[PDB]
């Protein structure tokens, strides 16, 4: 799984983010809590990889850019978490 | 050359004179050779026979020239020659090549290998150089590309009122034709600039056509160029349509027999997959109303148990609700390697009356347990329920819901069924279902589940085709016989003996229909192969008065056309249980073999019926063409 | 031989030098002959001319040898010779055969028959013996099977970094390539044991490749073996891609035209079934929403009557309930011979609200009455209601019932429709229905019946194809024209003129697309045949000022591409009512005939567009190959 | 890379087997060539080859 129809499946990803439940899983650790670029975000079978923004495999062994891929979706991460939060516990 | 705009010119299209040119020639590699490269006894006198060095490849002296290739090639040059006056006028390097000049003397030893060549010396023959052929070809190609506009233009004319009477003979005022041509034809044509040339050429190619008025005395002739020869072979005879035709046709049939290698069918005991199997395609099966009894890889769980509430996701629940005919259990326990292409559309059928309408998806779940399905009564049993196939596993109203409809949008699901992933042992199952996170009311939605669409097995692993659930390196046609119900066949994986055999069998049929006159009720001697097997088989002798069967020859013969005809009409019947006499593989072996001999030494089969009919239709065609031309004569009686 | 592991060796793959060997040769029977067996005047002196006996077939002196076969065969021997050093080293009987030794003197009379042979004596030529050819072949076959491993191995190399530039020229460090090969290649290869031989051979086959360092002075040459010749013909020219290609292509088109025998289309008045019809397949039709008006063999009973309760079994009852659109009435009154393959799935639709849910089956019932359907108002009328098609005629919930669904399992029903069974007279009907033994409440289940699935007619009797309900020994294409609606076509039995014609017409189309440049908007002179018919037909003359049509040549020409294109895009349109200009069979006859001439004398059609494009693509390919090799150069700059 | 690059025991077993697999997939359905996300056939080079 190399990603196809990129902007759309991206769409979908983000829709999971927007409704809090996004499977944000880097190798061993279940959520990309800290900014350690995910490996498996289940976009209806499409395992999204934050490592490359693409899927399954990282772009390089340059953990700086790879994390940067991650950092890029700082909006996605933040929204996901945030929506979870609000839809659980928030501003009294 | 003669003024085209003259009188005396015949417009006689005849069968005898069927247009032809030289459109393309044979250039098969095999065919290029003949043969021996030319060599020398080192270079010293007649002593060194033991040793040869090839002549001067350097810039000249090569091999003994291909007799056929020379002859062919010279012919090719003659095509261009057909337009010589025109080339010349176009100033386009017209000068007729004279191939012969290229074909230069080679003198010494002839052979393929030094080996062979040592033995044979051939004094003062001919070679051609790589270089030379390079430059020769170059010229010819160039010539062709110069004519490419001309050819087209010539063609247009020849169709714009087509001089082609394939059958018999037509005649009409050429003048009339010609003048209407020039009254109707587009100005932008090369034909209108070059009338005189085009016509000349035409005349030179089409013996069917005569010059204007050159000597109005004698505008017409019976001797034309070479053409003629080739034409006689395309012209319809007393007993056959086309000689080339029937010859070609039959030869295509042979060669397909050749490629099949016959033997294929007469295989009981292991014939290797790779050998028997060509190229394979995916197939499409249903859950729905498939039959557990028949369907090896796809059976069902049985009513009564009830495995209702199962956790599906993180603290999220769906009632798989296992009881009365819950979709199907896809038995992918070492059933080759496939991709479970689930193609859901239509079917959604919203939960009974649950506000769990949103969050419910068409999904695939594989079940991975050492507890055989019939034992699976509680949650404990399952081992593994793995939801494989859902993607975004929530929901949206993809159903055409506006007008009340519960049509679900077309989904494409994938489950990479690689048996290596699991390697057996916790035997492999899968189910189909509208799976939810959002908890479903078990009491409410009493239906187990009704996710009924398509399941398009992708048999990826063209390696090692299955004989009836048996993953074998063997394809055994003759034993497949009478061991398959229609249901079974339908059910069967793509990767399975049955379809492969039919594909091969379809080529046999093809042959039979085109070549042997098994068309509308023609019982021919050709059909004798099957009857001879039948005749000997019927030797039902008892004591006293044995079977009083008035000899096989009418009786069985007619029965055997009938069953041939049934084979022909649908090839699969061969594989289908309970077919009177084809159930006997002997007869199919007999047919298979039989045909080839029948092609081989058949005295070129031309059905009497069809002859007469073709004759008649042909004539009537010509009539109406005449009448057309007549109308053209009427509307512009050109000069 | 030279050390392979040296410097100077070129890696120059060129179009000029396209790999080739001799993979297979022509061995057509026809081709085996040339010709005359050798005979003798009894055996006494020159007197007995009247009488000939064949020479000594016994153990020798046979026929005058096939010139072509000799030439061919010797070539074949040369293949083996290409590996002589290797054979020799393998100790595998290497010794080059020398075919010539086998070709032994025959001296006397030459002819096919005693007849013919009497006339012709040919002194001191050559024969070959049955025995001899036996043993010769034996050797060659053996040679081949000894090389079978080698060939493969050779091939692998040649693909594992493929030296094949089909277009133009590539170059890269052979050294580099070679060393990466030997750094990457599997150890178990024969190539790694036999480097020196394989390379030598390679070099001997692939003029595209040069030896190592043999004289680093001169490692390279321009003269290679014979190869070359055949290569030039596969190499792309100025105006054409491949010479062989286009030649072959066109010839395949011809021969398909040949086999069709053209004439086929120009048939008004009886052309015999057998002749026109090849091989036939079953088709699939629906009850459902088919149209009684159009569908010859399948119409409906009309709302208003009500034949509700009919005894079905022994003291057992079903309401057939005959009224508002009761499924369909299958009109199998002498409608050739078929097998009514009823394929029911989905449809069960349980009785309204009857506890007659169990015992209700999907069935077929034939109705056998001399009372025409519209007269059939009470039970009295029926004559015969025979329930034919149900098998176990009770029921079980085969419907996917769990989730509310009334999906009925896939059933296969059969009704052997053999009109001979009845032979007309009580005209033949049939219906479809959920038939019960267990009595159904007429008041309740007011619906007549709704057994709506598939009906796959199996037209078994490939004997005598039907022209539009008319069971005739005739297939008449030209009259079929404009007498068929889309509906009718769809409806029509498998055994019917229409589809047969299209099948033939599809081969015409195939030809046209591949050979004639009727691709994206290219109006070619070739298209002239249709226009010429159009042009003459348009002679709509009145009084005074007739039709002021600016000559046909732009006008009609463009209209006629349009409609050609429509034919090409869907062949069936030819048979479909209301098609502007194709409705005129004349134009289809014109096209049909027209094409053949167009192939015949066409100056090998190479679309200018496509040429340039192929050129460009080809170049860019080569570029990227270069770049690949480059990368390979980078990663292991082999020596 | 730098230092220890990809330690791939030569292509010849490895990639060879992978490549039969994907050939076989091509053969079994030709359309896969056009279909996104196919491991190694996605590279048009190999299809040209």
């Amino acid at each position: 799984m190399p990603l196809h129809m990129i902007p759309q499946v991206a769409h979908a990803m983000v829709r999971a983010a927007a409704a809090g439940r996004l499977t944000l899983y880097t190798r061993t650790r279940t959520e990309t809590t800290n900014f350690d670029h995910a490996e498996y975000v289940t976009c209806g079978r499409y395992t999204i990889c934050a490592f490359c923004l693409t899927t399954l495999a990282p772009h390089a062994n340059v953990k700086t850019i790879q994390d940067s891929h991650a950092c890029s979706r700082q909006p996605n991460e933040a929204i996901r978490s945030l929506v979870e939060v609000s839809d659980k516990a928030q501003t009294a | 050359t003669y003024n085209i705009t003259g009188d005396g010119n015949s417009f006689t299209p005849t069968s005898d004179m069927t247009s032809t040119a030289a459109p393309a020639i044979d250039l098969k590699p095999g065919v290029l050779n003949p043969t021996g490269k030319l060599w020398r006894p080192v270079g010293t006198s007649v002593a060194t026979i033991d040793s040869l060095a090839i002549v001067s490849d350097r810039f000249g002296q090569y091999s003994f020239v291909n007799e056929g290739m020379r002859e062919t090639f010279s012919k090719a040059l003659f095509d261009i020659n057909m337009w010589q006056p025109l080339f010349q006028a176009t100033k386009t390097g017209c000068g007729p090549i004279v191939l012969s000049s290229f074909t230069t003397t080679t003198s010494g030893y002839v052979g393929a290998t030094a080996g062979d060549a040592l033995d044979n010396p051939v004094t003062n023959g001919v070679f051609i150089s790589t270089v030379q052929i390079m430059n020769l070809q170059r010229t010819i190609a160039a010539r062709m590309r110069d004519v490419a506009l001309w050819q087209k233009h010539l063609d247009t004319a020849m169709t714009m009122l087509t001089p082609d009477i394939s059958a018999g003979s037509a005649s009409c005022n050429w003048k009339s034709l010609l003048a209407f041509a020039k009254d109707i034809l587009p100005l932008d044509n090369l034909c209108l600039t070059y009338p005189n040339e085009f016509y000349n050429v035409a005349i030179h190619r089409y013996p069917a056509l005569k010059p204007g008025n050159p000597d109005t005395k004698l505008p017409d002739a019976q001797a034309h160029p070479l053409g003629e020869v080739a034409g006689a072979f395309n012209a319809a005879t007393s007993e056959v349509g086309s000689l080339v035709g029937s010859s070609s046709t039959l030869s295509q049939a042979i060669s397909t027999m050749a490629g099949k290698d016959l033997d294929l069918i007469e295989a009981d005991t292991p014939l290797p997959v790779s050998v028997f199997t060509p190229s394979l395609a995916p197939r499409s099966y249903r859950p729905a109303f498939i039959k557990p009894e028949d369907a090896k890889w796809i059976a069902e769980f049985n009513n009564s148990s009830l495995i209702r509430k199962t956790l599906t996701y993180s603290g999220a629940t769906y009632t798989v609700q296992l009881g009365p005919g819950p979709t199907r259990v896809i038995d992918m326990n070492a059933m080759i390697d496939s991709v479970l292409t689930l193609d859901v559309s239509g079917t959604i059928l919203p939960y009974d009356t649950n506000p769990d309408l949103s969050t419910s998806v068409p999904a695939f779940v594989l079940i991975q347990t050492s507890v055989p399905i019939q034992q699976v009564t509680t949650a404990a049993n399952i081992t593994a329920i793995t939801v494989v196939s859902a993607a975004g596993a929530s929901a949206i109203n993809l159903a055409i819901n506006v007008r009340g409809q519960p049509r679900f949008n077309m989904l494409h699901l994938q489950a990479t069924f690689e048996r290596e992933t699991i390697t057996g042992i916790p035997y492999i199952y899968g189910l189909g279902t509208f799976l939810i996170p959002s908890p479903t009311s078990s009491s409410n939605f009493s239906n187990p589940t009704l996710m009924d669409g398509l399941l398009t097995v992708t048999p990826v692993l063209l390696r090692e085709t299955t004989y009836k659930g048996e993953v074998v390196d063997a394809i055994v046609p003759a034993t497949v016989m009478a061991n398959q119900t229609s249901e079974e066949v339908a059910s069967a994986l793509a990767n399975d003996a049955i379809v492969l055999v039919s594909n091969h069998l379809n080529k046999l049929a093809n042959v039979v229909g085109d070549a042997i006159p098994v068309a509308s009720r023609t019982d021919d001697s050709a059909t004798s192969a099957i009857v001879s097997r039948l005749a000997v088989q019927h030797k039902l002798s008892q004591v006293g008065q044995a079977s009083p069967t008035p000899p096989d020859y009418p009786l069985l013969w007619r029965r055997a056309k009938r069953a041939a005809s049934m084979f022909v009409s649908n090839p699969s019947l061969a594989l289908q249980v309970g077919i009177p006499v084809l159930t006997q593989s002997g007869m199919l072996s007999a047919l298979t073999s039989g045909v080839g001999t029948a092609l081989r030494t058949g005295s070129l089969g031309k059905g009497v019926t069809d002859a007469s009919e073709k004759l008649r239709a042909r004539q009537s065609l010509t009539v109406a063409k005449q009448a057309f031309f007549d109308q053209i004569g009427s509307l512009w009686p050109g000069k």
